[PDB]
């Protein structure tokens, strides 16, 4: 039945319903094989905000750390409440970008230098002198969102790492996280493959390499001791192969949760978002949940105030369009339950009329002579968020169609055309053919140059009885 | 004082703070 195979496909665009919040656990209903793998989670709740979305921090360790109320999540401070980042959709097109507190002088690269969250040296024991947390890290001045390299020579640096923290955590799963176990640790200085110049070869929990970090090693030949010399740059992992789409990139994420270290009163890292980029697989850590932050406090693009949190909002463009925003909780049946990259050319967003026509959706608002670019990054803006502060601007928006004024949006012209950007509510069942239209949603990226066809199962003649 | 063990690991290390001895060489990993 087409119609029974039209509702499966459309399903994927169903962004409220299946932009979830979920935790893992061997229990839960929820169930998705994937390759050999068979994924189980809870579903806590629907309708996680896309531009900004946040769920209360979980952690099913047997200490349950990072639910502590003396645990830092640098939420708290931003947002008001202890908050992980959440979503099950990966977000395409979506980076954190350093702003001043009126949005101006975006900055879409700043993320990529590590944080400074005054974490590390965690520990200086038998060192010749001491250091504060923070010592090692990069200059407050130029923080940016990545998580650090790594921590330790590898993780799990010892088997009680493994057997009181992973094992024991209902969200840890030894097969899907193989690659950060006893028998297969993660390697940050890998003691196995010894130079001329150091008893170690260096690489990274995560990342692909050539970025500003922390000063891991210290000036001296004691590795981790005082003095340090940062900024340090970035090796990469020893093994990326696997990470071959957003999905995988928040595996990585999940498994290692527990390779950082928390001490009570400071910073407890768990649930990490992270940065998957399509052209180059580079799947990066963020250290921080927060997406949006304009408070009369943020520090605008620089500031030296290491207790102070940067004015940052969640920004798509053209160019970052081989961005991914992927959140430590990605459900493993995305490509069917959640919108692609690219937007849909030449349709536009229907329900179905009569059986087997397509009518257009209702418009809840329209913008005039907007680029498509433009219909794109607004929709984004006006679909949802978490964190309360946010919701007279956003309106529930999901789905919009631009209707250029005059130009084909699947040739040259569409990068610059002007046109009318419709904004909808309605959850979409069908779609329609159209030489001057682009479909997008709110997880979308925004490249109209990109874009490509839906699965002609979606497309139904227009009903132009109405 | 409530840590996880990545945490307290370097505090049971043979050869802190990071697991690399002062002579290059590495761990006994739980020393203690």
């Amino acid at each position: 039945s087409t119609s029974t195979s039209r509702a499966t496909y459309m399903d994927r665009f169903n962004i409220p319903k299946n932009h979830v919040d979920l935790i893992w656990d061997k229990d839960g209903t929820k169930s998705h094989t994937r390759g050999n793998t068979t994924y189980r989670w809870t579903e806590r709740k629907s309708n996680v905000g896309v531009y900004v979305g946040y769920s209360e921090m979980y952690d099913s360790s047997a200490q349950a750390y990072c639910q502590s109320s003396s645990a830092k999540i640098d939420t708290k401070t931003t947002v008001g409440a202890p908050y992980m980042a959440a979503g099950a959709c990966p977000n395409y097109g979506k980076v954190i970008a350093f702003t001043k507190r009126d949005g101006s002088r975006s900055d879409m690269t700043r993320w990529k230098n590590e944080i400074h969250a005054n974490v590390m040296p965690h520990s200086t024991t038998s060192c010749a002198s001491r250091a504060d947390p923070g010592a090692a890290e990069v200059a407050k001045s130029i923080e940016g969102f990545a998580m650090y390299a790594g921590y330790l020579t590898h993780c799990p640096y010892n088997v009680n790492v493994y057997r009181q923290d992973m094992v024991t955590d209902k969200e840890f799963d030894s097969t899907v996280c193989n690659f950060v176990t006893e028998s297969n640790p993660l390697r940050f200085l890998d003691t196995t493959q010894r130079q001329s110049t150091q008893p170690y070869t260096e690489y990274a929990f995560h990342g692909k390499g050539g970025h500003k970090g922390y000063d891991y090693k210290g000036q001296t030949s004691h590795v981790g001791c005082p003095p340090y010399n940062p900024p340090h740059v970035t090796k990469g992992m020893k093994d990326s192969s696997w990470i071959t789409g957003p999905f995988e990139c928040s595996i990585l994420s999940r498994c290692t949760t527990h390779c950082w270290p928390y001490k009570s009163g400071g910073n407890c890292f768990r649930s990490l978002p992270a940065m998957f980029d399509m052209s180059t697989g580079e799947c990066r850590l963020l250290g921080y949940h927060t997406q949006d932050f304009r408070s009369s406090t943020c520090a605008e693009l620089t500031t030296d105030d290491t207790n102070a949190f940067y004015c940052v909002r969640p920004m798509k463009t053209a160019a970052s369009s081989n961005m991914v925003y992927v959140t430590s909780h990605t459900r493993p049946d995305h490509e069917t339950k959640c919108p692609p990259r690219e937007p849909l050319k030449n349709v536009r967003w229907g329900v179905v009329s009569k059986g087997k026509y397509c009518k257009p959706m209702n418009a809840r608002a329209s913008l005039s002579n907007a680029t498509a670019e433009q219909c794109g990054q607004r929709l984004f803006m006006l679909s949802s968020a978490d964190g309360s502060s946010l919701s007279s601007q956003v309106r529930g928006y999901h789905w919009a169609t631009f209707v250029a004024t005059d130009c084909n949006m699947g040739e040259s012209c569409a990068a610059t055309a002007r046109g009318k950007c419709f904004f909808y509510s309605t959850v979409p069942e069908c779609l329609i053919h159209s030489p001057t239209t682009m479909a997008f949603t709110s997880l979308s990226a925004v490249d109209p140059s990109i874009a490509i066809d839906p699965d002609s199962i979606a497309v139904l003649p227009e009903d132009k009885c109405v | 004082i409530v840590q996880n063990q990545s945490s307290l690991a370097p505090e049971l290390s043979g050869c802190p703070p990071m697991g690399i001895c002062m002579d290059g060489t590495i761990g006994d990993p739980i020393a203690s």
